[PDB]
């Protein structure tokens, strides 16, 4: 399973559900769907109030993009950003999932109130190669991966892609 | 328990689907070094089939494509694959809603493909970011001297010696 991890903004905007929760148990594997399930408890909800949820579903094996919870729960709260498919919260290897306390303030702000600001006219665009190519005034080029080698970098931890005026989005600080 | 590995050293493969992103010649080349990268450090071998059932079946697809795990259009998941075994086990799948490239100016088939083959051979994801078995698309400046991580090597040699 090969991913391009997304920016936190992109995680937020394109997730149906964004919650903070603790993993409470071992995964249970449901053959019949090819998916496994983690029992969580939702400690706050940021996106999705068109729901009340206490399970998380992901594929059963790593190779096919299944998420394995490394932590064994200090009662770490985890930020989970994922899709609602047929009532169920779904995540994969590629989904944005991370311990809450490891996020910067700049990310906590944003997930709380600042990300939804640029959600749907602005786009964060991942740069693979370094010609890169900007698509439009509404795209921000995400260069953390190329420049510092890992998506856990500056644009991702302190910046968001917000409007300046209509037709123009720009990297902006939280 | 349960440590999946091919019990046969001599393996077989087939490119069944092709992407339009690249020439039909490009797709093939990409796959060859993908396997040769593993072949180099193991006693494995690979033979190509153009017909019928190969062990590792290579496919390009979009969204629903005959398994439990729909692709998700442009981005995010680029590909996935299956551990050794019969049938869909061993196969590898690629999301054609990506733009597969011979170079790194997009999503490099060779790089993605060799990672997924590693799965088909029985390896899991690594936590080392330089490892080919790392799940986040690396995308590097000169494919010339891409090298197999030592983790990678140890992993595949631990399975096949
Ligand atoms: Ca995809
Ligand atoms: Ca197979
Ligand atoms: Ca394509
Ligand atoms: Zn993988
Ligand atoms: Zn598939």
């Amino acid at each position: 399973c090969t991913c391009v991890p997304p920016h936190p903004q992109t995680a937020f905007c394109n997730s149906d559900l964004v919650i903070r929760a603790k993993f409470v148990g071992t995964p249970e594997v449901n053959q019949t769907t090819g998916y496994q399930r983690y029992e969580i408890k939702m400690t706050k909800m940021y996106k999705g109030f068109q729901a009340d949820i206490r399970f998380v579903y992901t594929p059963a094996m790593e190779s096919v993009c299944g998420y394995f919870h490394r932590s064994h729960n200090r009662s770490e709260e985890f930020l989970i950003a994922g899709k609602l498919q047929d009532g169920l919260l779904h995540i994969t290897t590629c989904s944005f999932v991370a311990p809450w306390n490891s996020l910067s303030l700049a990310q906590r702000r944003g997930f709380t109130k600042t990300y939804t600001v640029g959600c749907e006219e602005c786009t964060v665009f991942p740069c693979l190669s370094i010609p890169c190519k900007l698509q439009s005034g509404t795209h921000c080029l995400w260069t953390d991966q190329l420049l510092q080698g890992s998506e856990k970098g500056f644009q991702s931890r302190h910046l968001a892609c917000l409007p300046r005026e209509p037709g123009l989005c720009t990297w902006q600080s939280l | 328990p349960g440590i999946p590995k091919w019990r046969k050293t001599h393996l077989t493969y087939r490119i069944v689907n092709y992407t339009p992103d690249l020439p039909k010649d490009a797709v093939d080349s990409a796959v060859e070094k993908a396997l040769k990268v593993w072949e180099e450090v193991t006693p494995l071998t690979f033979s190509r089939l153009y017909e019928g059932e190969a062990d590792i079946m290579i496919s390009f697809a979009v969204r629903e494509h005959g398994d439990f795990y729909p692709f998700d259009g442009p981005g995010n998941v680029l590909a996935h694959a299956y551990a050794p075994g019969p049938g869909i086990n061993g196969d590898a799948h690629f999301d054609d809603d990506e733009q597969w490239t011979k170079d790194t100016t997009g999503t490099n088939l060779f790089l993605v493909a060799a990672h997924e083959i590693g799965h088909s051979l029985g390896l899991f994801h690594s936590a080392n970011t330089e490892a080919l078995m790392y799940p986040l698309y690396h995308s590097l400046t000169d494919l010339t001297r891409f090298r197999l991580s030592q983790d990678d090597i140890n992993g595949i040699q631990s399975l096949y010696g």
